[PDB]
């Protein structure tokens, strides 16, 4: 199976700067080689055919280069409007195949995080249960970490966390971490922190509550 | 304008079987070859099966050979993938794709994409939970212990769209759950009412959780 390797596997790069994609073939392709777009939630997009054929539709600023090994895509100036996952296809022999994929983030300027806590709810407490949530919001890089401590001590377990992709208006990332821990044990106990270093800042930012 | 709409995704048990379709339109369904390729989040999009413009041949790689039986009904304009003896790694989205070749060639035309889950978990109905309080405000609401995925979240129904953040759900056992928050201006709050919808068409329930300052 001719084996199509791509790299790099995620790339960010800011506005107007170039974007250069590059695909390696297991063996000679000639130039059997194709490219797709995929945006979130979306299918994929064709964009380039076999040929480093432009596709109809598509913008001037992409363009497919190579022929037999090397390929590679690449954008002139990287618009808000391209902040996607890029596939390429050999369509040269079978079975057909794809590329790891590439993911492009828009670097932007540095921005903190606005740390929000939350006490489990009356209803949850009913259940028989706590989650403590916490929300990091807007801030970049995606790079950041959030601990748990309960009275000053630290804790790791039953702690969900989750990101967002990268916000499509102003390139941000916001998270969401989310202690988990029974009605019991959380009742005996007062002081409640989420904790988040973040390169934005020094000092850890800390936001509380307590009883 | 072409048209590829497939249907038939679900929560299969492991070793079941189960049997999507595809509605092509807008084109001449018997001169093309058509296919199906599937997309996982580790593994990315790849390759399941094709058939020509005829049915004459069909295409499979090997790690579904035997299994997955791609057939199409050129009345119908319809496109057939009929899988047996599911396995967990068969979990993904399943797209219909046409090539621009009678028989097989690169991808021109992609479908909507349907989800099939191969679990024993059983379905499940999430607890929503408002994230209350305790500049501009920020709530948030907060759905858990469900499956199959997806669950739908909205704001005053959809009438607030801007703050709005959902994040991914996230497997804790063989039960996602998830948050969204909210950020309204201090002044349409507590004076304003704030809900939360959380919809889990899987176990066909609807829920709507008003966020009262605790
Ligand atoms: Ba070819």
């Amino acid at each position: 199976e001719t084996t199509v390797t791509q790299s790099p596997a995620s790339l960010s790069v800011a506005i107007g700067e170039k974007v250069t994609i590059r695909c390696i073939t297991s063996t000679d392709i000639d130039d059997d080689m194709n490219w797709y777009q995929q945006k979130p939630g979306e299918p994929p997009k064709f964009f380039i055919s076999e040929g480093n054929t432009l596709r109809p539709g598509v913008p001037s600023r992409f363009s497919s280069s190579g022929y037999g090994t090397d390929f590679v895509f690449t954008i002139e100036n990287m618009l808000s409007e391209d902040v996607a996952d890029y596939y390429c296809l050999q369509s040269d022999t079978l079975p057909l195949t794809f590329g790891s994929g590439t993911k492009l983030e828009i670097k932007r300027a540095d921005a903190a995080p606005t740390v929000s806590i939350f006490p489990p709810s009356s209803e949850q407490l009913t259940s028989g249960g706590a989650s403590v949530v916490c929300f990091l919001n807007n801030f970049y890089p995606k790079d950041i970490n959030v601990k748990w401590k309960i009275d000053g001590s630290e804790r790791q377990n039953g702690v969900l966390n989750s990101w967002t992709d990268q916000d499509s208006k102003d390139s941000t990332y916001s998270m969401s971490s989310t202690l988990t821990l029974t009605k019991d044990e959380y009742e005996r106990h007062n002081s409640y922190t989420c904790e988040a270093t973040h390169k934005t800042s020094t000092s850890p930012i800390v936001k509380s509550f307590n009883r | 304008e072409v048209q590829l709409v497939e249907s038939g995704g679900d929560l299969v048990k492991p070793g079941g079987s189960l049997k999507l379709s595809c509605a092509a339109s807008g084109f001449t369904f018997s001169s093309y070859g058509m296919s199906w390729v599937r997309q996982t989040p580790d593994k990315g999009l790849e390759w399941v099966a094709t058939i020509s413009s005829g049915g004459s041949y069909t295409y499979y790689p090997d790690n579904v050979k035997g299994r997955f039986t791609i057939s199409r009904d050129n009345a119908k304009n319809t496109l057939y993938l009929q899988m047996s003896s599911l396995k967990s790694e068969d979990t993904a989205m399943y797209y219909c794709a046409r090539h621009e070749d009678g028989n097989w060639n690169y991808f021109d035309y992609w479908g909507q994409g349907t989800t099939l889950t191969v679990s024993s978990a059983k379905t499940t109905p999430p607890s929503v939970y408002p994230l209350a309080p305790g500049s501009m405000v920020t709530l948030g609401c907060l759905v858990k212990g469900y499956f199959p995925e997806p669950v739908t979240v909205t704001w005053n129904s959809g009438s607030l769209s801007s703050g709005v953040h959902t994040f991914p759900a996230v497997l804790q056992s063989d039960l996602y759950t998830l948050s969204s928050s909210v950020t309204v201006p201090s002044s349409t709050w507590p004076s304003e009412t704030v809900t939360c919808n959380v919809a889990h068409p899987a176990s066909s329930t609807k829920v709507d959780k008003k966020i009262v300052p605790r």
